[PDB]
RNA sequence: UAAUUGCGAUAACGAACGAGACCUUAACCUACUAAAUAGUGGUGCUAGCAUUUGCUGGUUAUCCACUUCUUAGAGGGACUAUCGGUUUCAAGCCGAUGGAAGUUUGAGGCAAUAACAGGUCUGUGAUGCCCUUAGACGUUCUGGGCCGCACGCGCGCUACACUGACGGAGCCAGCGAGUCUAACCUUGGCCGAGAGGUCUUGGUAAUCUUGUGAAACUCCGUCGUGCUGGGGAUAGAGCAUUGUAAUUAUUGCUCUUCAACGAGGAAUUCCUAGUAAGCGCAAGUCAUCAGCUUGCGUUGAUUACGUCCCUGCCCUUUGUACACACC
């Protein structure tokens, strides 16, 4: 009784780093390609209002050697 | 033991002092490869269709 | 090096090129004019500026300035 | 016009308060004096052999006077030097807590200062009184 | 201001570069004389998550 | 002087000279004089200070280091060799005593002498080591005003501080020695050997 | 202090305690080329023997050196602590020793040998020549024996 | 109330507050005459602001400093500026200005910074070396 | 000795392949209307004043 | 060691008659006149100002000053 | 220009990422809101010295008042300003004045695209595949080992003394940290030469330890150039502390023992102002142990304010049969 829960919906998962993280994992992790799965996660992002969005794929898909993926479109500063 | 210990001739300072010092001693870092840093050994390679499929 | 960065001069030249009646050899009150006549974020950044737009006014007062 | 020891300078009142607490006699001076070190972070005893307490009595008369209370363990921390490690570096190191606690009691025991609410060692209003005293001695030389 | 100064490192190669991460602690305390009326109604609202309120009494 | 008292009162010798002349230790900074011609504007005297202790900024600029009262530019270039880095104090007096040791002999104005040994062991010319092909010769360059300052205020308290090394005499004194037998170079004297050295070869190649 | 005199009297060095002390040196220090008397030792023993401290190893009557031998060699009965001792709690007969001179040489073999001849570790180690405190053999040392 | 005011000087961590009201021309500092001090030395570096001003002007005011902080020089550095600070602290409100304006004329002539406070601060030293421009000692190999 | 008085008139730069050393034109005082240039070893602004050892020689490049 | 630690008469009968001419006299100067060690040099310092020849113009620990009377 | 920072030239015009802006810390506010957990002046209550009023202290509330100092909120401030030199009279640079501040204000934090088979499976209940899995490569328990010593390399610490060692005496910081279901930081009083012990005590902390009375340093003595009273390795004997346990000696104290080292070959590191160097502190580790580190303040210089000679890296140009890219 000391301790209380509540749940909440978010207002737009489309701006939550966290809500599109678990998305890709989701879309990769139920066997859909790979470029889909980022192109898509960064068209639902900006489509819902992001000023930029960016995802990179690191590690390895079916080949033995790792290789890494930039997906961005739009606008991002990086300093300060 | 203890006893063997003090009793052992062929111990202590004096005699090693009295050794030769190898020269294995005063060398360098060997090294042994570096110059086939970027050449994979694996033998194996990946392959075109491979990485198509996976990227 | 006291290099003046493109937004500061970018600025300078806007300000100077639509509020020249206004303005004047003084940067003490060119600061104040940037207040009321500019959206800037920082003090530093306002300063920077009016700094420099009075002195390319100061200039103007002998001969034209390009840009 | 009237006289504090604040108006004289630390080396001229304590060495003529030294050479007061021994000109008198009245002192007590534990016993191992001479064959003590001062301090754990020290090489050799005092030279003064044959006194030195009478510098620290009168060194700790003129401290308790110029503050409200103080203790042992500040005194110790206070008369602390560096010790040489030998060939390690220097630490400071805390002194004697006997040698004061006796300089102290003694100078207690002769009313120049009392034990302290609050706590530590208070100066003793007859030791304000012959502190100024000899402080006005001091600046009776230089007149 | 509490500081911690770690190695960026999770291991040991690289030249010995250091990080202080640091938290920075705010406190105030404002004291009142009411009845028992107005305190208890201005310490269960102004609640705030994120500021740590407490409310104290006496003279001692 | 029209001496004058409140209440902590301030010694005779004290409220003396003080307010009248505004003078060293107790040195006249009035005559002294730099008997070379350049070396004024690079050789303070005026104004004048009591001892020569001062937090003077006298490095964010190139040039300004000249400004520094020449007294304590003395001092300065004696606190150094590791153990005796900072230490401003420490040198300080070690200068008062000096001062005084040098008045004492010959008499003048011992900031007079101090004067006059920088002034007689700053090399005319020096060389340096010019290219010319690997087996480097010798160039012949007539050396600023200031580096013939800072060469004497550097290769006075050296060779002073060298003979001071491991034995009796103190700093003090072989300064002061160094320093007399310099004011007029006698040659006997560490630096105006380096000095005159330094020409000697500077001419050997020109 | 005050100009001296003196007349032929005092002797430059003068054997005591079976070693050579050197005259024309202050008497504390000079006590001190004796084996098994530091700085300090020496300082009590003639704070013990009443001696002009300032007084160089040069005067000091020939009564006043006999007092002084006579301290070093019984310190426990002319009121000199024990912790200030060489010695303390021997391992044989238990008393307080101070070991002077030619003797502290005997007392150091009578030790590393008592550990030799028990077998003891510490002892052992002497024995090869080594350092016995525990410290790094490795880097440090290398000059010695 | 008699006329006062109070002033201070800063070198480096040391902080000089002082008290400069109207009386009979006392200058103590924490508790004891400025004829004491000592470092010594530098006695005369806080002797300097009476001199140079002309020790008259302090017979209708007295003088407190209580220094805290700093270090044995830093205190003395410090001190000096309350003292002058202070002295052209008083004939702003209670004399006149002209005169104010002669204190200050030949204070910043002379000077050590009496009226200005010095800029220098520590610098934070870095990781890599035991002080802020030092790095510690590289071999290669 | 003769000695010879310059005035330094003009800084011209930094030769020496170090670059320790200062070009500089100089006006000798005891009868100016005549200019050498002389290489400089320490540090050098404007009119400042150079003990030319001997008057008559002048340098120029250094490697 | 090397002689300077002592007394010798003659040595007193040196001092006294030695000490005019020196424009400066110290610790170290009394070391120089090929005699007295550093100990027994300051108390020469002291006793020959126990009445003429020297003064005091200067104070202290390593260095000591003095000059001939007038 | 520190900067693809700008000016300018101009088939380009005008913009974005990065640099800058931004953020944090240190510097300036007798302007603003305040404070018995910060402090100042006055007043009482009170001690000492003088006495003519004075001088120097005591008194977590006996009261009044204030916010200069301390603290941290909100604002303000600087923009290389004024002026003058200099320059394509362009961006700029340089000097003087003023200023808390005029070197990106000082110092940091952040930091684009790309690269490396750099390091890390020994930080992870992150992980693929391999190996192993009961006589275990699981795990725990007892004991040893990582410290082992002819010798090569690297970071350091202390030194070779007289700008010093020693002995008294002066006496001054800043960043920190501290105990609940507990034994952390420790004032004070005693006992002990010392290390320590013992009786109590304040503090979950701007409130108590702590003004952290830190060290260099300052002053007055002692020593007197002698491997010396510099130096303190090695070693013996005793006493204590942490810990279940100290032997291979955890650390601490005392006596004694008193080495090498007389400024260091070829070489080579680090550094431009509150910096170098010197000096000590707190914090991390930590039952106990710092000769390490991360920060901190204290004393406080000499010398540049330049260049491409050395070394290192960028940029064009240019060659290429290289493109997994000179491994
Ligand atoms: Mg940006
Ligand atoms: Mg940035
Ligand atoms: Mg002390
Ligand atoms: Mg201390
Ligand atoms: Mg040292
Ligand atoms: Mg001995
Ligand atoms: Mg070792
Ligand atoms: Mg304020
Ligand atoms: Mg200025
Ligand atoms: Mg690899
Ligand atoms: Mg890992
Ligand atoms: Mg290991
Ligand atoms: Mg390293
Ligand atoms: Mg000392
Ligand atoms: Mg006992
Ligand atoms: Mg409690
Ligand atoms: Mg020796
Ligand atoms: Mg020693
Ligand atoms: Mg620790
Ligand atoms: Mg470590
Ligand atoms: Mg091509």
């Amino acid at each position: 009784g000391t301790i209380v829960l509540y749940a909440e919906r978010v207002q737009d998962r489309g701006l939550s780093a966290v809500a599109q993280a678990e998305s890709m994992k989701f879309k990769l992790l139920n066997g859909l390609a790979i470029r889909r799965a980022a192109y898509g996660v960064v068209r639902y992002v900006m489509e819902s209002g992001a000023k930029g969005c960016e995802v990179v794929v690191s590690g390895k898909l079916r080949a033995a050697r790792a290789k890494a993926m930039k997906f961005a479109d739009g606008f991002l500063i990086h300093s300060g | 033991g203890n006893e063997g210990a003090i009793r052992d001739k062929t111990a202590g300072r004096r005699n090693n002092r009295s050794k030769d010092v190898t020269d294995s001693a005063t060398t360098k870092k060997s090294n042994t490869r570096r110059a086939t840093d970027r050449h994979s050994r694996t033998g194996k390679t990946d392959t075109k269709k491979k990485v198509n499929q996976g990227w | 090096g006291r290099v003046r960065t493109k937004t500061v001069k970018r600025a300078s030249k806007a300000l100077i090129e639509r509020y020249y009646p206004k303005l004047t050899l003084d940067f003490q009150t060119n600061k104040r004019l940037c207040d009321e006549i500019a959206t800037i974020q920082s003090k530093r950044l306002r300063n920077k500026i009016a700094g420099y737009t009075t002195h390319l006014m100061k200039r103007i007062q002998k001969g034209p300035v390009r840009g | 016009p009237g006289v504090s020891v604040r108006d004289v300078a630390a080396q001229d009142f304590i060495n003529a308060y030294a050479s007061f607490l021994q000109r008198q006699g009245k002192l007590e001076v534990p016993g191992y004096v001479d064959i003590v070190k001062t301090s754990s972070g020290n090489e050799m005893p005092p030279q003064d052999a044959e006194g030195w307490f009478y510098k620290r009595a009168a060194s700790v008369a003129r401290h308790i006077y110029m503050r409200k209370q103080v203790g042992v363990g500040k005194l110790n921390k206070l008369y602390g030097g560096a010790k040489s490690r030998g060939v390690r570096p220097y630490k400071h190191i805390d002194a004697s807590g006997s040698i004061n606690r006796k300089v102290l009691q003694a100078l207690e025991k002769i009313g120049i200062v009392e034990i302290s609410p609050k706590g530590g060692r208070r100066i003793s209003e007859n030791g304000q009184r012959d502190l100024d005293r000899i402080a006005a001695q001091t600046l009776e030389e230089d007149e | 201001v509490l500081k911690i100064s770690t190695r960026k490192t999770p291991n040991g190669e690289g030249s010995k570069t250091w990080e202080t991460y640091e938290m920075r602690i705010h406190k105030r305390y404002i004291d009142l004389e009411a009845p028992v009326q107005i305190v208890k109604r201005i310490t269960q609202i102004t609640i705030e998550p994120g500021v740590d309120v407490e409310v104290v009494v006496a003279s001692n | 002087f029209t001496p004058v008292v409140l209440a902590t009162p301030i010694p005779e010798e004290v409220q003396q000279a003080q307010t009248e002349i505004k003078l060293f230790n107790k040195w006249s900074f009035e005559e002294v004089e730099v008997k070379d011609a350049s070396l004024v504007d690079y050789v303070q005297v005026r104004q004048p200070i009591f001892v020569a202790h001062t937090a003077g900024r006298y490095a964010n600029k190139r040039f300004r280091k000249a400004q520094c009262p020449i007294i304590e530019r003395l001092t300065n270039s004696l606190m150094m060799n590791g153990r005796n880095n900072g230490k401003k104090l420490k040198a300080v007096r070690i200068i008062k005593h000096t001062l005084d040791i040098i008045n004492v002999l010959t008499d003048q104005n011992p900031i007079q002498v101090v004067v006059d040994a920088i002034t007689n062991t700053g090399p005319r010319e020096d060389t340096t080591r010019v290219g010319g092909g690997g087996a480097a010769r010798r160039q012949a360059v007539d050396v600023s005003p200031l580096r013939r300052v800072n060469q004497a205020i550097a290769l006075l308290t050296i060779g002073a501080r060298e003979a001071a090394f491991r034995n009796i005499k103190t700093i003090a004194e072989t300064l002061a020695e160094e320093l007399i037998n310099a004011a007029k170079g006698s040659s006997t004297s560490y630096a105006i050997k380096k000095k005159d050295e330094l020409e000697r070869v500077a001419k050997s190649n020109r | 202090s005050l100009v001296v005199q003196e007349q032929g009297s005092f002797q430059h060095i003068l054997r005591l305690l079976n070693t050579n002390v050197d005259g024309n040196i202050k008497i504390v220090y000079a006590l001190t080329t004796i084996k098994g008397v530091g700085r300090r030792y020496s300082n009590l023993v003639c704070k013990k023997a009443d001696v002009d401290l300032h007084k160089r190893a040069g005067e000091l009557t020939q009564e006043e050196l006999e007092r002084i031998v006579q301290i070093m060699q019984n310190p426990t009965h002319y009121k000199i602590p024990a912790w200030f001792l060489n010695r303390q709690n021997d391992i044989t007969d238990g008393k307080d020793y101070h070991t002077l001179a030619n003797n502290v040489e005997s007392k150091l073999r009578d030790d590393l040998e008592r550990l030799k001849k028990i077998r003891a570790h510490r002892g052992i180690r002497h024995f090869w020549g080594l350092r016995v405190r525990g410290q790094h053999t490795k880097t440090t040392g290398r000059r010695r024996a | 109330a008699v006329p006062s005011v109070q002033t201070f000087g800063k070198k480096k961590s040391a902080t000089a507050v002082a008290h400069v009201k109207a009386g009979k021309g006392l200058i103590k500092v924490n508790g004891s005459p400025i004829t004491l001090v000592e470092p010594e030395i530098l006695r005369f570096k806080v002797y300097e602001p009476l001199l140079l001003v002309g020790l008259d002007k302090f017979s209708n005011i007295d003088i407190r400093v209580r220094v805290t902080g700093g270090g044995h020089v830093s205190q003395v550095y410090a001190i000096r500026q309350a003292i002058a600070k202070g002295l052209v602290a008083y004939h702003q409100k209670y004399v006149d200005e002209q005169s104010k304006n002669e204190l200050k004329k030949a204070f910043t002539s002379y000077d050590r910074t009496l009226l200005i406070a010095d800029s220098r601060r520590p610098e934070p030293k870095k990781f890599g070396g035991k002080g802020a421009r030092s790095r510690f000692q590289k071999s290669y190999r | 000795t003769p000695v010879t008085l310059a005035k330094v008139i003009k800084v011209l730069g930094r030769t020496g392949s170090r670059g320790g050393v200062t070009q500089v034109r100089v006006e000798f005082l005891e009868d100016t209307s005549r200019t050498i240039v002389r290489n400089v070893k320490g540090p050098v602004r404007e009119n400042d004043i150079l003990v030319l050892m001997e008057s008559e020689r002048e340098a120029r490049r250094l490697r | 060691a090397q002689h300077a630690v002592i007394l010798d008469q003659e040595k007193y009968d040196r001092i006294l008659k030695e000490v005019p001419t020196y424009r400066y006299v110290s610790v170290s100067v009394l070391v120089d006149r090929l005699k007295i060690g550093g100990s027994l040099a300051r108390i020469a310092l002291r006793h020959l100002e126990k009445e003429g020849i020297i003064k005091p113009i200067s104070k202290h620990s390593k260095q000591a000053i003095y000059t001939r009377a007038t």
